[PDB]
């Protein structure tokens, strides 16, 4: 495969059904054995799709109650570098509950990055 | 202190093939082999001070338990109240 | 795909085997650290279909005995906005047990909502 | 789909390999915070078929030992209304162990019930 | 389907690769709140086949060690009636471990039994 | 199926990619309520193949750490009789980890044995 | 299959989308009942590909928090011998999180080794 073909395919696929998004990134950095959070915000046009069939698991405790589900995937172009990590998070406010980028699969061709396939968790 | 017990068991017991730390041996280790797990240290008053617990887990090749009984008696005879010198820590 | 095609398709699919319902909506709102419930009702013509093969679970704990199955789906048009949440619940009843909208997937085309595809839990 | 085709299909399918059955319906009614059971019987010609591959569960304890398998399904026509519930049960005596109706999927067409598609445990 | 077609099919299938078997049936009967066992033996020509790609389970404890696997199915004609319950068992001596008839699926056509489909544990 | 075809097929497919091994059999025999082991060795030319996609289980406690994967199958001709049992084991020192014959499926045609299909763990 | 075809296929597949990488190997050797870690590095040209659809799993304890995922796989040529074991590890610094070789499937033809198929965890 050529890099340009993958780039054109991803850009087209995003542009069939795009959604504007404001990813908010909370990066934890180790300081004196604890964390400091540096909130940084970015915007990317993105297509959201259903990658899995699953059931909304719910977790209620004395801490609180939230129900999440893992069906929605996500596809984003190469315009911005993304990194989700044990210490880093990427989320955005969709009207149907918040959505959190659980994992990022970077689409690489011959060592050149040209977009990320992504998996979301729609937190209600 | 692990080194002292391991050295004593290896020196004094000849049926023993090896004495290892807790999660060292793999599945092709030759049996019988022993494992020296170190337990709590608890304060037990002024006369005893801090008392440490140790376990010497014996393992055997599942022929019969009588060999394990013999090897248990050997370990107890080797370690019970016999002073052991740890060359690594020199105590 | 264009939005009017989804419009026609969802409306035809609903009208092939429609069922009238009265989705009662109970929304919890935080008030002084506790919930205050607002109960509202809405009516929609909707189609109900199988979407999974599952087995009826039975709780039967000290509280009581309710048995539920997560089989039936649901496909409702865009005529009414629905939102199901950890705090919000949407339920209705057919004669064969109450049915609870576990989750709603909003069918969106180019950022315009054009019908909800849904999931149910038949609480016997 | 016209309903008459569904009726003809279900009746014809039942008549390929029918079995006469005597459903013993036991319904629990809440009386003074406890149950009062009213046992009633109904007869229906019914076809029984395999619907899953499953392994026989065996529940042994000081209450008793009984083994069940959730393999067999069931297909019964519109002639009789059926309802299985947390409080309601429908068993019948098959020679190869007692047979218990776990769940009932009613085959509805345009809001008119045309027959029940069903699932069973074979308790023995 | 006709009964004779099924009979021909099952007899042919058994005769492609038959194996003589001595099923030994041990039936428990309730007597004064306990079991009285009556051991009986039967012989049937039978075909044995793989139905599942299961994995061997090993159950070692102070009662003993035995390893079983649910791979092998079994097919037997109508010549002998078989029944397996919680209180009844059917096993036989295959050279590679003893087999044990876990479950019996009776192949019935129009209420006439024509042969049993069966599932086995090969208890090593 | 004529047996000679099965024999020819197994011998061919073994000869497509054969590997020499030395299966060492350790058979436990009951003696005075305990086991007496008799170690024996046998050599066979055998083909090794993937039969499952599975993850490498890792077991690590005070007895020792060992990791095994249950993916590799095995196919061996009729030249030697094999039996694996709760009390008997078959293993061979293949490079890239010891192999262990978990289960032996005997390929029988009309009651005559003409090869074994077999499953392995690669105990690293 | 001839070995030349397999070698050509593996080298071609690696060269479609290669990634130079520095696998670091930490081999534990038993010394007086404990381990000694012999760390050494190797370099190989390698293709990385998705082999499973699995969800990222997070392990947070008082020891620390890390999140791994078993999605990715590896293909590597015959140029270097690799062994992963309970006592041996192979990892490398991929930019999208550190990556660890869980398992190695050696591609052998006629008893000659001509490349490894392989599986990874992306330890974020």
């Amino acid at each position: 495969i050529n890099i340009d073909r993958r780039r054109k395919d991803i850009i087209r696929t995003i542009n069939i059904n795009p959604t504007n998004i404001t990813i908010t990134s909370i990066k934890k950095t180790e300081i004196d054995g604890a964390f400091e959070e540096t909130e940084t915000e970015i915007k990317c046009v993105v297509r959201i799709f259903n990658e899995k069939t699953a059931e909304k698991q719910i977790s209620s405790e004395k801490q609180g109650t939230f129900s999440s589900i893992r069906t929605y995937g996500m596809l984003v172009s190469n315009d911005v570098i993304l990194e989700v990590n044990s210490r880093d998070s990427l989320e955005f406010e969709c009207i149907y509950g918040r959505m959190k980028i659980v994992n990022i699969y970077p689409q690489i061709v011959k060592g050149e990055l040209c977009g990320y396939q992504c998996s979301l968790e729609r937190i209600d | 202190m692990r080194a002292g017990i391991r050295k004593a068991l290896i020196d004094n017991i000849k049926e023993l093939k090896g004495c290892y730390e807790p999660n060292v041996p793999n599945k092709d280790t030759k049996k019988p082999y022993m494992v020296v797990v170190q337990g709590q240290d608890n304060d037990h008053g002024e006369t005893i001070g801090f008392e440490r617990s140790i376990e010497v887990w014996i393992y055997e090749g599942r022929t019969t338990f009588k060999k394990l009984d013999k090897l248990t008696k050997q370990v107890v005879e080797v370690l019970d109240m016999n002073t052991i010198v740890d060359e690594s820590e020199n105590e």
